[PDB]
RNA sequence: GUAAAAAA
């Protein structure tokens, strides 16, 4: 029925309705004895067992259970036969023993009193509560509770009874010397006032009712140990009730005894209120004993012994277990105790230490909170906190990256409050408020089901909303998967204490079941806090590599799963070491995602190192970073990033000699690794003035105050550094300048000439900045370029791509930008772009048979092509006789669509083989991009615009060729007709895809609205009816409002109500969502 | 343990290992494991017996009050050991108490590869650097 | 009742990795236990009325 | 041998430029290969391009490299004096490359010929009909029933299958998807006529195993129609890791009613992922991505648990697993049922 | 394959 805290709570609850308890008028004393059964399952008789089993079952039964426990214990060389005590790692030894102990306590009890307790059979007791209050009075043992092997026995006496009971004991023990106190047993973690010095007659009464109970235990069976037991004593002398119960130290004080007027009201105290007059009557002080700090400290020795060798992740994972089940065992009594909290601070950073010498050997100075309490979600570790961590406002500093420029923010800087790492002990409800909680929800279940059967309606999530995470047991245990199975299951409890017998690995929610109880603590709430108090995740992402992998949202941000070794490898028969790294292999990919943050100097002070073939400064020896660092910047990546932003540039200013009236551009090659020395620096592109320039005075590229100086100047130069930078260098506008001015102020360094501008790179945050001189054109001219070369660069690729394969990160379908409003603007470039269609190639056709069976008969289909720029539309038509014999259909249309498109680039000359390829399908980018790994100059995309194909399909003369067609073929057509001499390539593609879309919408009314009139007739070689110019805009309107309406009547939208834009997107294919 | 350890004596049983096996079984019930080396005989050799000799004392009852006619009919109740005899699909629990069953005329592959691995391996006797050093004499004797 | 222990004994494998024989032939057993549940109950009665040993 | 192009290995394409034939005399003969550290944008590009999608990933090439390190010591200090050793990648000899091929040449053949859903023009007749009978067949996918046997109370389910074999209905095609969307909205009207609502599942949990991808139509009476969110939400809240990578539920109902359309689902889950879904709509609904997959249940043992604990069911027909046949009674009458409202028929 | 002229 009870988790052990409500075992706790109603015991302290019973104590305190007992008659007259507090009451001590006439002498009278209440005893509180816990102690342990010494030795029983040692010393249980296996024929006596077998005899009292057979009382209770089935002979078969209880032969079986016996039999069980006698059998052959071996370990490596050693064996016995157990013939002696009963074996606690039996399936039913739980059962077996809460029966002997059963026996055991109508020992202990005697018959009528246990008889008393217990109730009548047919009616029997409520636990703690009696049938009627002299039943209650009647003998001197008021409550008794069995925990397994642990007893508890609560006693009053009045004063002839106490004293007829220390006069037997002094009879038979005599000892006048004063040791019983000098031996006796008290609380040492409750304040010396909540206690005080010992008394004769109250120490005397402990021992005494000690000694009874031990005379009623026959040593063969069981006996109580001095040693085991505490005893504590209420009197007149002693107005406290001491005792300990499964983990909590448990003082009861009552309110006529407290000598206070008034309480200070805590959220960590017990209020126990009589059951009959219904008002506050006790107080109950809770702790957590230093036995249960000591097996949470040895739980987490446990974890850091078996955990040198796991993942961070791991051993975040099992902290997090331990400290949820901790807090959410302990509760008001964790937040009580002081040493509990000085323990989990200690844990805490032990836990934090693992995860840093694992990192790198050295101690630094300062890892963020960022880096161990972000979310899982976001690659941190997720650890959860039961300490105080401040996080400072130097982490939580972020800035981004515009077509403007740079933006900084310094969050928290709203308030001067510390922004802490939150507490689970703050997140999660009190036990006493959990009680009241449970009964309150309950009640409203059970009444909200009977309105819903009145009204003979559903139950709503509305309904079953708010009473959601409350009870014990859970509204969500009635949604859980089983139930008729959990009606079933008993003794879970018992099981689950005996459970440490069977298996090896401890439980810390050994006290609860999720299946019975269900889940007791939630932590949204927690991690959405956690982000706000690390400063939202622009500041997480900040801090992570997030810049430099190049993608657009951190939702849709999927992390690969990456354990599987041990299945995967061991069949290779690895060595201890060898397979302790391979567990550690997530640990690259945490190390890389949090790189930015970990190679700092003020982390890592010390002398920094430079790694090879980079410009990276390494702060401390971090191996596995560094290894993923060589694996990323291999083949010499960061100097052929360095040549090919300097090659595009160059090939920039040679296509714009004409435009900033540059006389010739000069590609200097003397420094193949200058690009990655970094005590000073050459230039890298040399310009000279075909006419003498005045140029501004020193800036920053987006600086809008330009002061061109008087100074005329021939000859300039642009400077590329690269950099990586840290988290806290990674402002490259000042390091531009600062750079720059160094360079040019310092004489080491030889420029060819004395005017020129430094174009500067991050390379782990995407940022770039230029400082210098100014000649007109620069400004507008570099930031186009720099915009295209940083979202097009292929060195640039392959550096994203690499951090994205050794991060194992996917994404979703807010994937690499696809066919948008933005890049349909941007095809009418001068580069050559062309679109490439096939769900129109493999069509089956629905045939009816004489059987009337179905059959998927296939026809011809055609690979559709074409280019935007000249209005071309290639076309390859692929027939039945391919499609023949084969299986895995579509998956083979898309290998063959990819396969000749991939011919026909290779039939095509250096000249004219496209630069951009844009896939109507999104399936077809793996097939075709295998394909065109031999033109991996070609670059390859897809579209989120779904254009009518199917309607230039439904093209009749198009049509009718390819259902003539009996070989392939692959033909050539003009879909500009003459608008490319007439209109714009824009004003014609628009054109194209509105008598496109009105053919796809309908046939019948767009084939009248294109010959309205019978002498308009369509010649020849031209696909199109030829019109006029003001013919050609009405017949535009015409399919326009068409389509329009034909949206309107289909989503039941007004028309009237879609912009110019929203229009355009219906055009164009896009879904937009709805405006009301 | 069961088996073919040399202490175990597989020769029927007589009339003082009997009586002594009745006795502890009423002393000490369903205690096999201790009541078998008081006994001398594994603990699955006594249980075995020992219900053997209840399954014949109820056939000697039977026989005696002459519940059963003739004995040529097929109206007798199958014996508890019939009853224990297997069900199609049924695992033996004790074949390690059972004894050995001849080889047949023609071994399957898994025994003669056992049986050429179990000659492979009580052959040898050395490990790896023994014998690198054997090969690496060999190798300079050819070798000068 | 047998869906109960069943249940018991697969999650005492939950969290494990590496399988000895042992334990690769109990999670078997288990499964063997779902497909045939009479079949099982039949054995588990027979062995709970016959078997003293173990 | 036998084709074997790049769609069959992906690292059969084209020259391998990121490799160099080594000098010794075993690089000779053996067939090693190495490093190739001067390459270019054409190089590194179909690099990349060719070891997308790779098993494992960079993280089992590491796991290579240390399996083949006999001096490896699992320690920071050999990590760093060793890091340009172990930073080395390792490159199969075309040999084994090649065994790779035909080893999944192997595998794939068996699972396509094994598999019940799959529907090709090769073989004869009756084998060209799938082991699943037929009832409704659109231009690429197609529909037949649940096996037996079913949750008590559900009965008459159905199931949308796509003629290719996928793994994911992330990985099918939007046209696949546009008549899957189409069969959906008749499953939910023939359901709503017969008075009950419907659910429907996707079971992406083992994509390791290679199933066909089938979208389970599952009819529910109306008030556990109702409250269905909250058993499913409970289930994915419960049967995964704790301490999980990423949000245990993602409610592409929510986002859908915020903006995304039909495409929340397609657009919210990336295909190479392990998960589950149940849709309630016909543009959301909710789902998990399986990261335990010991703690995960087996097959579709995880839906039909859940299925029973709304429709209180014997666990006996829970765990079950159904078992597809070719002719069936309940079948035939599913058809003669559901001809009225067969979209495929209005087509032909 | 990393650490001595019809039986990795
Ligand atoms: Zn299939």
């Amino acid at each position: 029925s009870e988790v052990p805290p409500l075992l706790v709570y109603k015991w302290c609850q019973g104590i305190n309705n007992l008659d007259k308890v507090w009451d001590t008028s006439n002498g009278e004393c209440n005893v509180i004895i816990e102690t342990q059964l010494s030795k029983v399952y040692e010393k249980i008789e296996l024929t006596l067992l077998n005899s009292l089993l057979r009382l209770i079952m089935d002979h078969n039964l209880a032969d079986y259970i016996t039999a069980k426990n006698n059998v052959t214990l071996t370990y490596k060389d050693m064996s016995h036969v157990n013939s002696y005590g009963m074996i606690r790692g039996l399936q039913f030894s739980a059962f077996v023993f809460q029966y002997y102990g059963l026996i055991l306590d109508l020992l202990i009890l005697g018959p009528q009193r246990a008889a008393e307790i217990a109730g009548p059979p047919q009616s029997p007791n409520d636990f703690l509560q009696f049938q009627d209050r002299d039943t209650e009075t009647r003998h001197p043992i008021r409550l008794y509770t069995r925990y397994i092997d642990k007893i508890w026995v609560f006693l009053r006496f009045t004063a002839e009874e106490s004293r007829d009971l220390i006069q037997r004991f002094l009879t038979e023990q005599p000892d006048p010397n004063f040791e019983n106190v000098i031996g006796f047993k008290s609380k040492k973690c409750w304040p010396r006032d909540s206690r005080m010095r010992l008394m004769r007659h109250d120490v005397n009464l402990g021992r005494a009712v000690f000694w009874d109970l031990k005379n009623r235990l026959p040593r063969s069976v069981t006996t109580i140990e001095w040693d085991d037991t505490f005893v504590s004593v209420y009197s007149k002398d002693n107005p406290n009730l001491l005792f300990s119960m499964c983990g909590f130290e448990v003082r009861i004080l009552p309110k006529c005894r407290n000598q206070n007027d008034e309480f200070p009201v805590k959220d960590s105290v017990w209020s126990l209120v009589d059951n009959s007059t219904k008002e506050r009557t006790a107080h109950a002080f809770l702790q957590v004993t230093e036995e249960d700090i000591q097996k949470f400290n040895n739980r987490i020795r446990q974890i850091l012994m078996s955990s040198g060798s796991t993942t961070f992740t791991k051993i975040a994972n099992k902290w997090n277990t331990a400290l949820i089940a901790l807090f959410t065992y302990y509760r008001e009594a964790a937040v009580s105790t002081v040493n509990l909290l000085d323990t989990i601070v200690k844990c805490e950073t032990k836990i934090q230490t693992r995860v840093k010498i694992g990192l790198n050997s050295k101690m630094p100075s300062r890892f963020p909170p960022a880096v161990f309490y972000t979310p899982k979600e976001l690659g941190g570790l997720g650890m959860l906190s039961g300490s105080h961590i401040l996080i400072p406002a130097s982490d939580k500093r972020w800035c981004k990256q515009t077509d403007v420029g740079i933006t900084h923010f310094r969050a928290g800087m709203s308030h001067d409050e510390e922004t802490l790492i939150p507490n689970i002990a703050r997140y999660i409800i009190p036990w006493e408020a959990e009680f009241i909680d449970s009964q309150r929800v309950w009640t409203e279940y059970s009444q909200k089901r009977l309105e819903a059967q009145q009204q003979n309606r559903r139950l709503t999530l509305e309904d079953l909303e708010d009473s959601w995470d409350r009870g014990l047991p859970r509204i969500n245990t009635l949604f859980q998967k089983d139930r008729s199975t959990l009606s079933f299951d008993k003794g879970f409890r018992a099981r689950a204490e005996f459970k440490i017998y069977q298996l090896m690995k401890s439980n810390p929610f050994w006290w609860t079941n999720p299946r019975h109880d269900g889940k007791l603590w939630n932590l949204n709430a927690y991690r959405t806090d956690v982000i706000q108090a690390l400063g939202g995740v622009e500041t997480i992402l900040e801090h992570t590599l997030f810049k430099a992998t190049g993608f657009p949202s951190w939702e849709g941000l999927f992390w690969e799963k990456s354990s599987g070794f041990e299945a995967s490898m061991q069949f290779k028969k690895l060595t201890n070491a060898q397979r302790s790294g391979l567990n550690q292999i997530p640990n690259r990919r945490f190390t890389l995602w949090w790189s930015p943050t970990i190679n700092r100097a003020n982390v890592y002070v010390g002398f920094q190192v430079q790694l090879d073939l980079t410009g990276i400064f390494l702060h401390g020896k971090i191996p596995t970073l560094k290894i993923s660092l060589i694996q990323i910047f291999r083949a010499h990546l960061w100097q052929k990033i360095h040549e090919s932003v300097v090659m595009d540039l160059c090939q920039v200013f040679d296509q714009e000699l004409e435009a900033l009236s540059i006389e010739s551009v000069q590609k200097e090659t003397i420094h193949p690794r200058k690009s990655y020395k970094m005590n000073s620096s050459c230039a890298d592109i040399q310009l000279f003035a075909s006419h003498k320039w005045n140029v501004t005075r020193p800036s920053l590229l987006f600086d809008t105050k330009d002061v061109i100086e008087a100074t005329t100047t021939n000859k300039f130069w642009i400077d590329v550094q690269l950099r990586y930078g840290d988290y806290d260098s990674h402002d490259i506008e000042r390091y531009v300048r600062a750079k720059y001015l160094d360079y040019t102020t310092d004489s080491m360094s030889l420029y060819p000439s004395p005017t020129g501008l430094m174009i500067g790179i991050d390379l782990a945050y995407n940022l770039y900045s230029a400082y210098g001189q100014y000649f007109p054109g620069l400004k507008t001219l570099i930031q186009q370029a720099m915009a295209k070369i940083m979202k097009a660069n292929p060195a640039l690729y392959v550096l994203r791509e690499r951090i994205r394969k050794g991060l194992q990160l996917y994404a979703s379908e807010s994937n690499q930008e696809f066919l948008n409003s933005q890049n349909y603007s941007e095809l009418f470039s001068n580069q050559t772009q062309l679109f490439i269609d096939d769900t129109n190639v493999y069509r089956v056709t629905i045939h009816k048979t004489f059987e009337g069976n179905l059959t998927t008969k296939p026809i011809n289909g055609a690979i559709f092509i074409f280019n935007p720029r000249t209005g071309q539309l290639f076309l390859k038509i692929i027939h039945t006789s391919v499609w023949a014999g084969q299986k895995r259909l579509g998956q083979l249309a898309k290998w063959k669509t990819a396969e000749e498109v991939a011919a026909l680039i290779r039939s095509l000359p250096v000249e004219e083989q496209p630069k951009q390829l844009i896939v109507t399908r999104k399936g077809l980018l793996d097939p075709l991009e295998v394909n065109l790994v031999d033109f991996p100059n070609i670059s390859i995309r897809a579209s989120e615009l779904q254009l009518p194909f199917q309607a230039a399909m439904k093209v009749e003369k198009l049509g009718d060729m390819i259902l003539r067609a009996t070989e392939p073929q692959m033909v050539l057509f003009n879909l500009y007709d003459d608008w490319l001499k007439t209109i714009s390539s824009y004003t014609a593609f628009s054109r194209l895809i509105l008598i496109l879309r009105a053919l796809h919408v309908n046939q019948d009314k767009t084939k009248l609205i294109l010959r309205p009139d019978k002498t308009v007739i369509t010649q020849d070689h031209h696909i199109w009816p030829s019109l006029t110019d003001e013919d050609w805009i009405k017949v535009e309107m015409q399919l326009r409002d068409l389509i329009l309406n034909d949206y309107g009547k289909k989503n039941n939208v007004n028309v009237a109500s879609l912009t110019t834009s929203e229009v355009r997107d219906i055009i164009l294919g896009m879904e937009i969502s709805a405006p009301s | 343990n069961e088996w073919l350890d040399p202490s175990i004596k597989k020769i029927e049983w007589s009339r003082e290992e009997d009586e002594k096996l009745l006795h502890l079984a009423k002393l000490m019930p369903t205690q096999w494991r201790t009541i078998a080396p008081i006994v001398g005989r594994t603990a699955n050799q006594c249980l075995e017996r020992y219900q053997k000799l209840l399954d014949e004392a109820e056939q000697r009852e039977a026989s005696e009050l002459g519940l059963t006619g003739p004995d040529g009919g097929e109206t007798r109740a199958p014996t508890a050991e019939d009853v224990r005899k297997l069900r199609p699909g049924e695992i033996d629990p004790d074949p390690e108490t059972k004894p050995a069953r001849p080889d047949t005329i023609d071994l399957d592959e898994d025994e003669k590869e056992m049986l050429s691995e179990a000659r492979a391996r009580l052959a040898n006797t050395q490990g790896k650097k023994a014998k690198r050093k054997a090969r690496e004499r060999q190798q300079e004797e050819s070798r000068r | 009742i047998l869906i109960l222990a069943l249940e018991r004994l697969r999650e005492a494998y939950s969290t494990k990795g590496r399988l000895n024989q042992s334990q690769r032939e109990e999670l078997a057993l288990i499964e063997q236990a779902y497909d045939s549940p009479g079949t099982t109950l039949e054995r588990i009665k027979r062995f709970l009325l016959t078997q003293r040993a173990f | 041998a036998i084709v074997l192009d790049a769609s069959y290995n992906r690292m059969l394409a084209g020259p391998r430029h990121e490799v160099k034939a080594v000098t010794t005399k075993r690089g000779r003969e053996r067939g090693q290969v190495e490093a190739n550290e001067d390459m270019t944008i054409e190089d590194m590009i179909s690099e990349e391009r060719r070891t997308r999608g790779q098993p494992g990933g960079e993280g089992l090439r590491l796991a290579e490299r240390i399996a083949k390190d006999a001096r490896f010591e699992n320690d920071l200090e050999y990590l760093e004096e060793n890091a340009e050793w172990l930073a080395k990648r390792v490159h199969k000899t075309d040999l084994s490359l090649k065994n790779i091929a035909v080893n999944e040449y192997q595998k794939l053949n068996r699972i396509l010929e094994t598999c019940p859903l799959c529907y090709h023009e090769d073989r004869n007749p009756p084998q060209n009909l799938p082991i699943a009978p037929v009832i409704s067949l659109g231009t690429r996918t197609y529909l037949t029933l649940a096996p037996e046997p079913e949750i008590n109370g559900a009965e008459g389910g159905a199931v949308i299958v796509p003629l290719t074999h996928h793994t994911n209905l992330l990985e099918c095609d939007d046209d696949e998807w546009e008549e899957i969307r189409n069969f959906m909205k008749s499953l939910t009207r023939l359901y709503h006529d017969q008075g009950r609502d419907v659910i429907f599942y996707e079971n992406a949990a083992a994509p390791k195993r290679r199933q066909h991808a089938a979208l389970v139509a599952v009819p529910i009476p109306y008030e556990l129609g109702d409250t269905a969110p909250a058993f499913f939400r409970e289930a994915m809240l419960s049967s995964d890791e704790e301490w999980a990578q990423h949000r245990k539920v993602i409610d592409t109902g929510k986002k859908a009613k915020e903006a995304l359309g039909r495409m929340a689902f397609r657009r919210s889950i990336a295909k190479e992922m392990p998960y589950f879904h149940v849709w309630f709509n016909l543009d959301g609904g909710l789902g998990h991505i399986v990261e335990d997959e010991n703690k995960w249940p087996k097959g579709d043992l995880f839906a039909r648990e859940v299925i029973g604990g709304m429709l209180d069911a014997e666990p006996d027909v829970i765990k079950k697993q159904g078992r597809w046949t070719r002719s069936d009674e309940r079948v035939e009458g599913f058809k003669k049922r559901w001809r009225k409202f067969d979209w495929t028929r209005v087509l032909t």
